[PDB]
RNA sequence: AUCGCUUCUCGGCCUUUUGGCUAAGAUCAAGUGUAGUAUCUGUUCUUAUCAGUUUAAUAUCUGAUGUCCUCUCGAGGAC
């Protein structure tokens, strides 16, 4: 049978993995491919974006979506501030308290312009206020359950929210940098990360943020983490042109 | 590698639950898989930095962040320095606390003497976590818990 | 004139156009088609590109309709982004193992290849030449 | 079904039930260019017909705009016949 | 009858079965002869922890380029040409960087240095 | 399947289009013609060529179409 | 046995509950073409290899299911 030997041809995954120049491309099915050469090339050129996922799969696209329950569309801000909605949430309550006959009296003697809102409002909106939104760059496929995960790939150690703040008890605001969080008390206490460490904690491992306070008490900066000798714990706890563009428009 | 978040806050996300993660070191997991009927977090989590020592340390900084048959410990020697919802967590870590701790401070300022009492969930509870903080690190006033008195 | 209700109008596509049933998204991805052919030539490209991501997953489908509405848009997107980026959308899954995602890629590179064939000169990759064949094109890799 | 044996110079002519849309894109709106059909599609009985309905010649079937910044008006004579 | 668990714990139909294709079996050598059922458990596998600890004691890290590889022999032949290529596209300022002596001919950093701290240069 | 009566015409109708079984050789070598018949068709890639090789745009354009008939290699098998 | 509290069960009130009249006051109740999608609903699948067809891979489809004695597809054995 022709295809079992071409079927013999059809290499092994480490046969591809091996040969290949860029190895993180091959993938399961590969091989089948009449041409896995080329398709490991194309896979691994530049700026090119790889099939859906769910080709594979026997659920259709997103019959997986089916299950949960989901909430209304979000507007935008700027119409919203053009206070349209609250006009619509009226006329809805009263439209669905009213009573066919008075529906169909309404409908021979209407209340002709019961509301009105003032254009300047609409048109600053649309012309005045509005905004980019999110965009996501060339490549980024959606896939089923991608929103599923809000945003990632901040592993900075010095991002910290307000509410992060609040709910971890350190300050939001301006005190965000002179209030280490109570994680760096530990990394002054007994160290940062074993095999990833390239984060250095802000006034454990780094210098006073803009008047920070050494002290032990509620509100300060305590004993930056150094050796006996003296050598901090990493780093420096302690601590020791014409960017214009030129075709801009007034 | 695996970590037990304990005390593991209710509405404490597991966002910035992994954002604290990666400010600290490898963030590779943060799970708090619940009960499947809540939704809300479960009081215990496995954390995951994928490197021993950088689990080891993020976790020893990560401690103490501020996420009735006489089950009621007293806690003195105490520290002054706390809010009501971080000292919950500390003292909730062996088990849930019925009351928090209330601090038996002067009434004159606002300003503690240095003692306070927790209704904790069970007298194991309150003997086990007032044994590894018997004396043990305060904040700036050693611990000193034990079974608390009646008043 | 929708170079200005673009923007406002792309998150309640992209909404739509995460399931909410075949016809949603067969609709929404008619509005992708005439926002392209509207907007083309006023640099709102980003957001056809924003767009592109959640229409191409709907490449494999049957239905008639869905899948018919969906080669519009990638028409119509096509003219307005231009056709390296639907080049590249459609590069991978030409030499596929299989043979329902060989045949809808090149179904659509067909309709990108037959209008606009003249620019794809300078937008095919690079393709090396192994023993007893020459693939590498030198003619534009002169230096000047 | 398409004629689309290359186009020519013989216009094209619309019944009037069929008065208005555009030959492909069904459109209602901004028509640019007119359509041209192929002698063969021309010749005789269908000479002034409708290249939908087939009704009787005579309002002028109409491009789209899209259809011409698309340049699907470049292929000839689109007789469903 | 070896049938596949479900959440409510029974067996699983056995059209079910065919479709999810449970009989066949990936013999996966960097899990100690760890033997898979299921395509798509197979594949998460290879992030999975006996995966992970595989490689870790393989000696080559969990990065995704050996994903599918299951061999040891061919995962060391390929790391090692990966490692090759690591070392190469490094700058290593040692063997790159390079310095004239005062006397018109020319060494790198390394000799350089060895041989100014050494008491001549 | 009328419509793969058009559309196979259509594959006879449009010299360089494709179906899911095409051969990395059919697709690459009309890639390269097209090509040629764009550094003829632009009056300016002529000048290129010409100035970067020391020809004439004679001599370009005579070698371009001599290269169009086997520009990528001899055949698949 | 008596007193009190509680639990359940049962009986009795339950009019505290059918706005008056006439010619029962009178009368009566009328829609698509095409396909096709999706959703419900109903239903149907352990069998043992292997060969092929097939498929990205499964699957499908096709095709048979070690000899000898012997006793009741089953059994002890020379093998
Ligand atoms: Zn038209
Ligand atoms: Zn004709
Ligand atoms: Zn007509």
């Amino acid at each position: 049978s022709k295809k079992k030997l071409r079927r013999m041809n059809r290499f092994t995954v480490a046969e591809l993995k091996q040969l290949v120049a860029r190895p993180d491309v091959v993938e399961m099915h590969d091989v089948t491919a009449q041409d896995p050469k080329l398709l490991v090339h194309l896979k691994a050129t530049r700026n090119s974006v790889p099939v859906p996922r769910h080709w594979c799969f026997k659920r259709k696209y997103l019959q997986g979506k089916r299950g949960i329950e989901k909430p209304p569309f979000e507007l935008p801000d700027f119409i919203k501030r053009t206070g349209i909605q609250e006009m619509r949430e009226a006329l809805q309550e009263k439209e669905e308290q009213k009573t066919m006959k008075s529906k169909m009296r309404e409908k021979v003697r209407p209340k002709m312009g019961k509301i009105d809102i003032d254009y300047q409002k609409l048109h600053d909106a649309f012309f005045k206020w509005q905004t980019k939104p999110k965009l996501t760059i060339h490549g980024d496929l959606y896939y089923e359950g991608k929103e599923f995960e809000t945003r990632l790939k901040e592993k900075k150690p010095g991002d910290l929210s307000d509410e992060l703040r609040i709910s971890l008890g350190m300050p939001v605001g301006p005190n965000a940098h002179k209030v280490p969080p109570p994680w760096l008390i530990a990394m002054q206490r007994y160290g940062p990360p074993p095999s990833y460490p390239n984060l250095k904690i802000p006034g454990l491992n780094s210098p006073i943020p803009e008047s920070c306070s050494f002290g032990y008490h509620a509100g300060g900066w305590g004993k930056p983490p150094v050796d006996e000798t003296g050598k901090p714990l990493y780093g420096d706890v302690f601590g020791t042109i014409d960017r214009t563009p030129w075709g801009e428009l007034e | 590698a695996t970590v037990y978040v304990g005390g593991l806050d209710e509405k404490v996300s597991e966002p910035l639950l992994w954002e604290l993660f990666l400010q600290a070191g490898p963030v590779v997991n943060t799970h708090m898989p619940k009960d499947r009927v809540t939704g809300q977090h479960q009081g215990y989590g496995f954390v995951e930095f994928l490197s021993e020592e950088d689990a080891d340390y993020a976790i020893k900084i990560m401690n103490m962040i501020k996420l009735d048959v006489g089950a009621n410990i007293f806690i003195g020697n105490l520290d002054p320095e706390i809010d009501e919802k971080l000292l919950y967590d500390t003292f909730s870590a062996f088990g849930v606390i019925l009351q928090t701790p209330k601090i038996m401070r002067d009434p004159d300022t606002g300003n503690s003497k240095g003692y306070a009492f927790i209704n904790f969930a069970s007298f194991d509870a309150s003997d086990a976590a007032i044994e590894a903080m018997n004396g043990q690190y305060l904040c700036n006033r050693p611990i000193t818990v034990s079974y608390a008195f009646k008043k | 004139m929708g170079k200005d209700y673009i923007y406002a109008v792309t998150p309640l596509l992209e909404d739509a156009l995460m399931d909410r049933d075949l016809v949603h998204r067969q609709t929404a991805s008619a509005v992708v088609q005439h926002m392209s052919l509207g907007v083309y030539g006023f640099g709102c490209e980003d957001s056809l590109n924003h767009l592109l991501n959640y229409v191409w997953p709907n490449v494999f489908e049957t239905s008639p309709h869905v899948i018919q509405a969906v080669m519009g848009a990638l028409e119509g997107l096509r003219v307005a982004i231009g056709p390296c980026r639907m080049l590249q959308y459609c590069l991978q899954g030409l030499f596929h193992p299989a043979r329902k995602v060989r045949d809808v890629y090149w179904k659509i590179y067909n309709s990108i290849y037959i209008g606009s064939q003249d620019a794809l000169i300078a937008h095919y990759p690079r393709i090396y030449n192994d023993d007893k064949n020459t693939y590498i094109r030198y003619e534009l890799d002169y230096i000047l | 079904i398409f004629c689309r044996k290359q186009a020519g110079v013989a216009i094209g002519r619309l019944c009037e039930k069929c008065d208005g849309k555009c030959v492909i894109c069904d459109s209602y709106v901004r028509p640019c260019t007119l359509v041209r059909i192929c002698d063969e599609c021309n010749y005789g009985s269908y000479q002034g017909r409708c290249v939908i309905c087939g009704g009787p010649g005579v309002s002028d079937a109409y491009y789209c705009k899209e259809c011409t910044i698309q340049e699907k008006d470049r292929d000839g004579c689109p007789k469903i016949v | 009858k070896n049938l596949p668990l479900g959440w409510d714990g029974k067996p699983i139909p056995y059209w079910l079965y065919k479709l999810h294709g449970l009989n066949i079996n990936y013999n996966c050598e960097i899990c100690g002869n760890y033997t898979y059922r299921g395509p798509k458990a197979f594949q998460r596998h290879f992030a999975e922890w006996r995966h992970a600890h595989g490689m870790r004691c393989l000696g080559i890290p969990n990065t995704a380029h050996f994903a599918n590889v299951t061999q040891i022999e061919d995962a060391v032949s390929l790391w090692a040409k990966l490692k090759l290529q690591k070392a190469s596209e490094r700058w290593q300022p040692d063997t790159e960087e390079e310095y004239e002596d005062s006397s018109g001919n020319v060494v790198n950093k390394k000799t350089y240095e060895d041989l100014k701290r050494q008491g001549l240069l | 399947y009328t419509i793969h009566s058009q559309l196979e015409h259509l594959q006879s109708k449009y010299i360089g289009t494709g179906h899911a079984d095409t051969t990395k050789w059919e697709w690459l070598v009309n890639q390269h013609r097209d090509s040629y018949c764009s550094y003829m068709g632009h009056f300016d890639l002529l000048n290129y060529f010409a100035i970067a090789e020391n020809e004439s745009k004679a001599r370009v354009r005579f070698n371009l179409m001599e290269k169009m008939l086997q520009p990528c290699g001899p055949p698949a098998d």
